[PDB]
């Protein structure tokens, strides 16, 4: 299946590249470490 | 593939495909090692879920009014979602509001199967 | 709600509801704090994904044969999926296999639309 | 919406309980963490 092709492509990535993957994905969906505003 | 192509591919995934991809990762690598992709893909899945509604690949069931019968409209909601009084009630009390969605990411069949039932308890139910 | 109440409630959500919930949790509480629910929900949504498929709500496009021009079929597959060249070739050469699924979690007309595109490349494809 | 309703519930589970809910969910569908 397609997802398996992707899972196989992810498995082959070095840890730093996976970190690049995550970075690009997170930068794009404006995800942040920590609640943007106080959930106090 | 290239990082970029894994991203493009991922971004072309169905919400269901994404869910299964991450599940498979947690199965393959363990939840700890796979969590990175889990959290990074979620916004991608959510975006897509939101695109499906936006189009018509999926529909939601929005409460437009509980009417004379509110205790039942609630009774039903809980049978449908698994919520609790307070929750189910807080939601039901949003009838007429956009937030008043009682279900989403559903085909236009259940849309009616649930809508009808919600009307069966005397309630205003609009689909989208 | 009790933890079980919540787990029950969660196991009734659609793949998209789970998608949108986790996403919302990430945007509001950050990925750090949201990560636990993210990796706990993934399998739930993966199960939902399957359920959907197995219930003709959401369909898939399986390659029965890559036809007379395997290359043309790989080109299309790559267009549909964003999959790299070797992974696209890998996947296409599975034509006939049950897991030669080109896409899934998609609507019916969309499943047809994809099917048609693969057929135009000379492939034999089945929907499920 | 219902998910909001579910988020509000999870949002007030004390760090434990959430840890609980998590493990319960992970056990039901194949508890990984390490695999």
């Amino acid at each position: 299946m397609t997802i398996d092709e992707i899972i196989e492509a992810i498995e082959k990535l070095t840890v730093s590249e996976l970190a690049e993957l995550v970075k690009k994905l997170e930068d794009k969906f404006g995800v942040t470490a920590a609640a943007p505003v106080a959930v106090a | 593939m290239t990082i970029d192509e894994i991203i493009e591919a991922i971004e072309k995934l169905t919400v269901s495909e994404l869910a299964e991809l991450v599940k498979k990762l947690e199965d393959k690598f363990g939840v700890t090692a796979a969590a990175p992709v889990a959290v990074a893909a979620a916004p991608v899945a959510g975006a897509a879920a939101g695109a499906a509604q936006e189009e018509k690949t999926e529909f939601d069931v929005v409460l437009k009014s509980f009417g004379q019968n509110k205790i039942q409209v609630i009774k039903v909601v809980r049978e449908i979602t698994g919520l609790g009084l307070k929750e189910a009630k807080d939601l039901v009390e949003k009838a007429g509001s956009p937030d008043a969605v009682i279900k989403s990411g559903v085909s236009k069949e259940e849309a009616e199967e649930i809508k009808k039932k919600l009307e069966e308890a005397g309630a205003e139910v609009e689909l989208k």
